[PDB]
């Protein structure tokens, strides 16, 4: 159970590295390098 | 307050209790299931 909880936390924080189809996993760079009406679409895709 | 009913005989009954102990061990592979024999859907999946 201790390992299962640890693995669940590890996968959850590894899912932040996932892009989910967005141009990049990092939120700050895509927010900085994209204009509002397409950055919001990418941010929404990452949020979903 | 002074009367008791006592059985002068007995019946040996048999009762059937059915309990499920297991289910079919079904395995589904994601890469084959959602992305059929195509690489590009697998590349899109890797973003997830
Ligand atoms: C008890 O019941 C059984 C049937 O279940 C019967 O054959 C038997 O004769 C009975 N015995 C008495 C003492 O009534």
């Amino acid at each position: 159970v201790v390992n299962q909880n640890a693995q669940a936390l590890n996968t959850l924080v590894k899912q932040l590295s996932s892009n989910f189809g967005a141009i990049s996993s990092v939120l700050n760079d895509i927010l900085s390098r994209l204009d509002p009406p397409e950055a919001e679409v990418q941010i929404d895709r990452l949020i979903t | 307050n002074n009367s008791i009913a006592i059985p002068t005989n007995f019946t040996i009954s048999v009762t059937t209790e059915i309990l499920p102990v297991s289910m079919t061990k079904t395995s589904v592979d994601c890469t084959m299931y959602i992305c059929g024999d195509s690489t590009e859907c697998s590349n899109l999946l890797l973003q997830y």
